[PDB]
C-alpha cells in the first residue's frame, strides 16, 4: 500500500481502539453493580424456590440486551434459545431488547405478538418490570398459558456466560401438581413469582451483558494492537524507502 | 486571456495540467545541465508556477475592471500533496478543490472533499442568495464527518447525536450531480435551502435523488416568479425567504 | 501497424507487449548517453519519448487501429515514474494487483481501480452503468469496513452494513473468471460470457434474488447459470 | 546516604507507574495505598527553577516518603510541608544534617533520629 494510504488506514484503527478503550471504561465501571444486582436477584429468588421446589400451545419471551457491542454472548445465547425452542417455532413471542428481537429469527420471525424497548438505558429493576409484565398479561393472557419460555442469558463465569430459559406456566402448574400438599393462592403465585423468575433473569442477563463487553471490548482492544504493530512496521519500511531514494537523488544531484 | 483582462473583458483560463508542465521544464532543465533541486526539479520551479498563476488579476475601475481567473490542475500520486509540485502550487494559489477517489467511489461525485476544499476569497465571492442559505451547510457536514465516523464504529448514540447523520447524509447525497448538466444559481438556492433546513429529513435517503428531479420542475412550473426574483436580484428578501419556505413545504407534502 | 492503418484501409489489432520495457530500455542507456537522471533515476526525456510513441498509435481518419498494451509496474509501485505518465495516454485501463490474486481472484483485475470512459450512461446505456455503479460503491462500502470487521468482527455491524458486506464478497467472487489458456495451470475449464448476461448477472445478484446462495458457489464459475449449477453441485 | 532511600524510591514509583496506567474499577486496597504513595512522591519531585536541594536537605524529604510518613499530609499541602520540615530540622535537629553532611550515611542512631524527627514533625 502507498504511504499516504497506510497512514490513513493507521489513523482509521487507532481512531478505533480508542473508541473501544472508553467504551471499555463503561463496561469496568458498570460491572460493580450488575455483579451486585445478579448475585441479589439470584440470593432473592430462594423465597419463591422454597415453595416451587415442593410443590414441582407455546410461548415464547425473549431477555436481552437492547444494544449490540456485547460481545458474541448477548445476541448468540438468545439465537442459542431460539433454535433450542424450535421445537415448537410457531409460538408467540414477546420480545424485550434489539439483541433478543434480532435472535428471534432462529425461531419463525413471524410469531412476534408483543415487544418492548428501552431495557439498556437503565439497570434492571421491578419498577417499570411490573408494569410491563402487567400490560404483557393483559395483551397476551400470560397467567394462563400452559408453557411460556422466557430465555436470558446466564453469568455462569467472570467473564463469559451460558444460554438459559425457563417456562412461565399458569396457576394450574401450581394448584394442580400432586405434591401441593406440602403446602387463589395459585394465581396470586402465578403473578408474583412470575414477576420475580423475570427480574431474576433480567438481572442475570445484565450482568452477563457487563460482564461480555467488559471481556470483549477489551479483547478489541488488544486485538487493534497486533494490526496496528503491523501497520507500523510496514509505514517505516516505506519510510525507509522513501529515504532510501531520497539519498540517491540529492546524491545524482551532487555529482554532475 | 490577459488580452480580455485588460480590455475590460472577463476570462477563465484553465490550465490542464501544471504538473506536466513542471516535468517538461524538468526535462529542459536537466539536459541543459543546470543544477538538480529536489525530485530533481530546477531550483526555479516555484518561480515558475508563481510568475505564471500571478497573472490572474482583478484590475481596478481605472484600470478597466477587467478580469481574469485561474483554475490551475494538479495531478497528485497517491495523494501525496507533501510532493514538490503540489507544494509549490498549494502555496502559491488562493484556494483548493481536493477531488478524492474513495469518495468517487462512494458515488459520491463529483467527488469534492469538502474538508479539504478550502477557498480563501470565502464569501465575499459566493452570489448573495446562496451565501443566505448556505450558512449553515458547511457546520453540518463538519459535524456529519466525525459523528459518521462516530457511528461506524458501532456505538449506539442520542437522538440529538442521530440527527447530525440524519441530515448530513441527506446534504452529502444532495450534492451528488451528473456530469456537464451544471445548475443555475437560480435552481441551486432552492435545493440548498430544503436540504439544509431539515424538510429533507422525511425522505428515504435513496430517493433523494428523485426529489431534486422533481422539486425544481414543480418551482419552474408553479411559482416560477419566485425563480425569477432569485435569478434577477440575486439575493433573498424576507418575503422571498416565506415563499421560498412556503413552496418547499408545499411540495414535500407530496 | 501504421501501413496497415494509412494505406492498407483496414481495422487494425496492436498488441503490445510490454511497453514498460520500452521506457526501461531508455532508462538503461540514458547515462552512457551523459544525462543526469531525473526521479527514481529514469532518464530526463521520459515524457517526450513516451509521447511521440504514443500520439502515432492513435486511430485516424483513414482507419482504426486497437491497441492493447500491456505495462509493468516496478515494485507495484503504480506512483512510479513510468506507468504514472502511461496513465495519461489511455482510454481503458485495467489495474492487475497481486492483493487480489492473493485471495485467489483470477483474472485478479481490481474493480476499484480499472476505469474506462466508455463507462458512461450515453454510451453503454443507463442499465449498464447503474449495475457498474451499484457494484463499485458495495465493493468500496465492504472496503471501507475491512478494519472495522477485523476489529471487531461480523457480529457487530448493523444489519444493513452486513448484508452489504455478504452480497459484497459474493460480487467479489462472481468477478472471477476461468480463461481457457489457463487451463493448463488452472485446472478450470474456460468460460467466455456475454456483455449482456454479465449485466443481467450482477444486476440479479444487487437485487438480492441468490443472496441464499453460498459465497464458494460464486467461485470461478461463469454466468449466473453456472453459480446455480455449482450451488447445486456443492449441495448434493 | 541518599542511596539508602533512592533505592527503595525506586520501587514505589515503578509501581505506581504501572497501576495508574491500569487504572486510568475500584481499587483494591494496596493499589489505592500504591497511588497515594506514588502521588505524594511525585509532590516531592516536583521542584522550582533555580531552588536546588542539597543532600543534607533531600535525604529528609525522600526519607518521610518513603517510609509512608507524609502519606498523612494531603498532597496539595506537600510543598509546604517540604520547607517548613526543613527549617523545624534546622532547629531542633541540627545534629542529623550536619552529621549527614559530615558522615554521608545513615547510621542505624542517625536513621532513628531523623524518623523520630519525621513522626514529630508530621504530628505537628
Amino acid at each position: 500500500a502507498t504511504l499516504k494510504e497506510v497512514e490513513m488506514r493507521l489513523k482509521s484503527i487507532k481512531n478505533i481502539e480508542k473508541i473501544t478503550k472508553t467504551m471499555k471504561i463503561v463496561a469496568s465501571t458498570r460491572l460493580s453493580k450488575a455483579e451486585k444486582a445478579k448475585i441479589s436477584a439470584k440470593k432473592m429468588d430462594e423465597a419463591e424456590q422454597l415453595f416451587y421446589k415442593n410443590a414441582e400451545k407455546e410461548l415464547i419471551v425473549a431477555i436481552t440486551s437492547d444494544k449490540g457491542l456485547c460481545g458474541s454472548i448477548h445476541s448468540q445465547l438468545a439465537k442459542a434459545v431460539r433454535r433450542h425452542l424450535n421445537d415448537q417455532p410457531n409460538a408467540d413471542i414477546v420480545t424485550i431488547g434489539d439483541k433478543i428481537k434480532m435472535q428471534l429469527l432462529r425461531t419463525h420471525p413471524n410469531n412476534i405478538k408483543l415487544s418492548i424497548n428501552g431495557i439498556g438505558k437503565d439497570a434492571p429493576t421491578f419498577q417499570e418490570s411490573a408494569l410491563i409484565a402487567d400490560k404483557l398479561l393483559s395483551v397476551m393472557k400470560a397467567g394462563t398459558y400452559p408453557k411460556i419460555s422466557i430465555f436470558y442469558n446466564d453469568p455462569v463465569s467472570s467473564l463469559s456466560f451460558e444460554p438459559s430459559e425457563k417456562p412461565i406456566f399458569n396457576a394450574k402448574t401450581i394448584e394442580q401438581s400432586p405434591s401441593f400438599g406440602k403446602f387463589n393462592v395459585p394465581r396470586d403465585l402465578f403473578e408474583y413469582t412470575l414477576a420475580n423468575q423475570m427480574l431474576t433473569a433480567m438481572a442475570q442477563g445484565y450482568a452477563a451483558e457487563i460482564s461480555a463487553r467488559r471481556n470483549a471490548m477489551d479483547n478489541a482492544s488488544k486485538n487493534a494492537g497486533d494490526m496496528i504493530n503491523r501497520y507500523s512496521i510496514l509505514y517505516n519500511r516505506t519510510r525507509q524507502a522513501v529515504i532510501t531514494n531520497e539519498l540517491v537523488d540529492i546524491i545524482t544531484g551532487a555529482s554532475s | 486571456g490577459e488580452w480580455f483582462r485588460d480590455n475590460g473583458k472577463h476570462a477563465l483560463i484553465v490550465y490542464d495540467d501544471l504538473s506536466k508542465q513542471a516535468v517538461a521544464y524538468r526535462q529542459l532543465s536537466l539536459l541543459l545541465r543546470r543544477p538538480p533541486g529536489r525530485e530533481a526539479y530546477p531550483g526555479d520551479v516555484f518561480y515558475l508556477h508563481s510568475r505564471l498563476l500571478e497573472r490572474a488579476a482583478k484590475l481596478s475601475e481605472k484600470e478597466g475592471s477587467g478580469s481574469l481567473t485561474a483554475l490551475p490542475v494538479i495531478e497528485t500520486q497517491g495523494g501525496d500533496v507533501s510532493a514538490y509540485i503540489p507544494t509549490n502550487v498549494i502555496s502559491i494559489t488562493d484556494g483548493q478543490i481536493f477531488l478524492e477517489a474513495e469518495l468517487f467511489y462512494k458515488g459520491i461525485r463529483p467527488a469534492i472533499n469538502v474538508g479539504l476544499s478550502v477557498s480563501r476569497v470565502g464569501s465575499a465571492a459566493q452570489v448573495k442568495a446562496l451565501k443566505q442559505v448556505a450558512g449553515s451547510l458547511k457546520l453540518f457536514l463538519a459535524q456529519y464527518r466525525e459523528v459518521a465516523a462516530f457511528a461506524q464504529f458501532g456505538s449506539d448514540l442520542d437522538a440529538s447525536t442521530k440527527q447530525t447523520l440524519v441530515r448530513g447524509e441527506r446534504l452529502t447525497q444532495l450534492l451528488k450531480q451528473n456530469q456537464y448538466s451544471p445548475l443555475a444559481t437560480e435552481e441551486q438556492v432552492p435545493l440548498i435551502y430544503a436540504g439544509v433546513n431539515g424538510h429533507l429529513d422525511g425522505i428515504e435517503l435513496s430517493r433523494i435523488g428523485e426529489f431534486e428531479s422533481s422539486f425544481l420542475s414543480y418551482l419552474k412550473s408553479n411559482h416560477n416568479e419566485l425563480l425569477t426574483e432569485i435569478r434577477e436580484k440575486g439575493e433573498l428578501s424576507k418575503e422571498l425567504l416565506a415563499s421560498l419556505k412556503s413552496a418547499t413545504e408545499s411540495f414535500v407534502a407530496t | 501497424a501504421e501501413y496497415f492503418r494509412d494505406e492498407e484501409g483496414q481495422d487494425v489489432l496492436l498488441f503490445i507487449d510490454n511497453i514498460f520495457r520500452f521506457t526501461q530500455a531508455g532508462s538503461e542507456v540514458s547515462a552512457l548517453l551523459g544525462r543526469i537522471p531525473s526521479a527514481v533515476g529514469y532518464q530526463p526525456t521520459l515524457a517526450t519519448d513516451m509521447g511521440l510513441l504514443q500520439e502515432r498509435i492513435t486511430t485516424t481518419k483513414k482507419g482504426s487501429v486497437t491497441s492493447v498494451q500491456a505495462v509493468y509496474v516496478p515494485a507495484d509501485d503504480l506512483t512510479d515514474p513510468a506507468p504514472a505518465t502511461t496513465f495519461a495516454h489511455l482510454d481503458a485501463t485495467t489495474v492487475l494487483s497481486r492483493g487480489i490474486s492473493e485471495l485467489g481472484i483470477y483474472p485478479a483485475v481490481d474493480p476499484l481501480d480499472s476505469k474506462s470512459r466508455l463507462l458512461d450512461a450515453a454510451v453503454v446505456g443507463q442499465e449498464h452503468y447503474d449495475v457498474a455503479s451499484k457494484v463499485q460503491e458495495t465493493l468500496q462500502t465492504y472496503k471501507s469496513l475491512q478494519d472495522i470487521i477485523a476489529i471487531l468482527g461480523m457480529d457487530e455491524l448493523s444489519e444493513q452494513d452486513k448484508l452489504t458486506v455478504e452480497r459484497a464478497r459474493k460480487i467479489q467472487r462472481f468477478l472471477s473468471q476461468p480463461f481457457a489458456v489457463a487451463e493448463v495451470f488452472t485446472g478450470i475449464p474456460g468460460k467466455l460470457v456475454r456483455l449482456k448476461d454479465t449485466v443481467a448477472s450482477f444486476k440479479a445478484v444487487l437485487e438480492g434474488k441468490y443472496d441464499n446462495i453460498p459465497e464458494h458457489a460464486f467461485y470461478m464459475v461463469g454466468g449466473i447459470e453456472d453459480v446455480v449449477a455449482k450451488a447445486e453441485k456443492l449441495a448434493a
